[PDB]
Parts: structure tokens; sequence; C-alpha cells
């Protein structure tokens, strides 16, 4: 199946004998569900994100089904907002994104021209915005804020902002803040007719 | 808001 991103990404996912849903995140290194009953033992950890850092419970070998495609590999459980399906288990499945197609294996990075200058930024279908770090942005902004996986960060938004990802020009919504990656949301991947493949 |  093929999916567009002008909707978040969202899978039904079976996973410790209950059905959720979750969301296709490939700027996720790895899986984190919201609180929930998962048998056996499991490891204390902490995983950052925007906002920060959030303690989480390990449990590995981890039985999921996602829409139906079996995998096995470790899954977080903890305080995040969204259940998110990361890489780790994203590669199990087959899932490619697709703008020159990209498999999961690797962090899907990109080389982005905004503002004249030249960076690196992270695909990221789990991300409704695109958020980059703090940098030198021309015209006028306003104080916005969004959450995540540690919580919120104050940013400031330009909007109709050009932007070249991959050779591919979009213009849209940028937020530039604490971000601890430069992200490229769904906002700007609609424009490049970025699809995710599995 | 958000963004993961």
């Amino acid at each position: 199946p093929q999916v567009t991103l002008w909707q978040r990404p969202l899978v039904t996912i079976k996973i410790g004998g209950q059905l959720k849903e979750a969301l296709l995140d490939t700027g996720a290194d790895d899986t984190v569900l919201e609180e929930m009953s998962l048998p056996g033992r499991w490891k204390p950890k902490m995983i950052g994100g925007i906002g920060g850092f959030i303690k989480v419970r390990q449990y590995d070998q981890i039985l999921i089904e996602i829409c139906g495609h079996k995998a096995i590999g470790t899954v977080l459980v903890g305080p995040t907002p969204v259940n998110i399906i990361g890489r780790n288990l994203l590669t199990q499945i087959g899932m490619t994104l697709n703008f020159p197609q990209v498999t999961l294996w690797q962090r899907p990075l990109v080389t982005i021209k905004i503002g004249g200058q030249l960076k690196e930024a992270l695909l990221d279908t789990g991300a409704d915005d695109t958020v980059l770090e703090e940098m030198s942005l021309p015209g006028r902004w306003k104080p916005k804020m969004i959450g995540g996986i540690g919580g919120f960060i104050k940013v400031r938004q330009y909007d109709q902002i050009l932007i070249e990802i991959c050779g591919h020009k979009a213009i849209g919504t940028v937020l530039v803040g604490p971000t601890p990656v430069n992200i490229i949301g769904r906002n700007l991947l609609t424009q490049i007719g970025a699809t995710l493949n599995f | 808001s958000q963004n993961y």
C-alpha cells in the first residue's frame, strides 16, 4: 500500500493482545507507545525529542502487527502524546519514503536550502509542521508553541517561506526554535510529492 | 502544536 501525507499516516497496530492506532514516523529512530499493559520485564530508559526527554519502559522482542504486517522488536512505553512507529519497526515492514526512493535503515536525511543557507534536515512523516534549529531568517514572525515527546517549545513562526528540499522547491510555514534536529513535516512533504510505501 |  502507498500512502500520501496530506493527512497523518495513521495505522492500526495490534500489540500485547490490544488494538491501537499509531503514527508511521520516519523521523523517529524508535517506537514509542502511550502507557499500556505489556507482559514481561522492561528496562528503564530516557528518550529525547522536541520538548525534552521522557522516561520510558523498554520492552524488547515484542511482537507487533502493523496494519497486518508482523514485526518483532523494541517498543518503548511512556508519556508520549502520540503512539508512533519508528524506523526500528518501519524497516521490518519494508517501509520506504518516495519523493527517488528511500529505505529507512538510516535516518532519512536531506539537504535543504532556506534563507540562503544550506542545512541538513530529517524527512519526518510524524511531524505535522516543519521545525528548524535556530537560524537567521528574513522577514516577520509570530510567537507560537508546539508540543512533542518531551513537552513543548517556544518557536518563531515564519509563513510563505521558500525552501528547497533535495532540489525540490516548496513554500510554506517554517518554525524556528529549540528543536533537537531540523525536521521537514507534512506541510512541506506534501509539496514534494512524498509518499510512504509498504 | 506537536511534531514527532
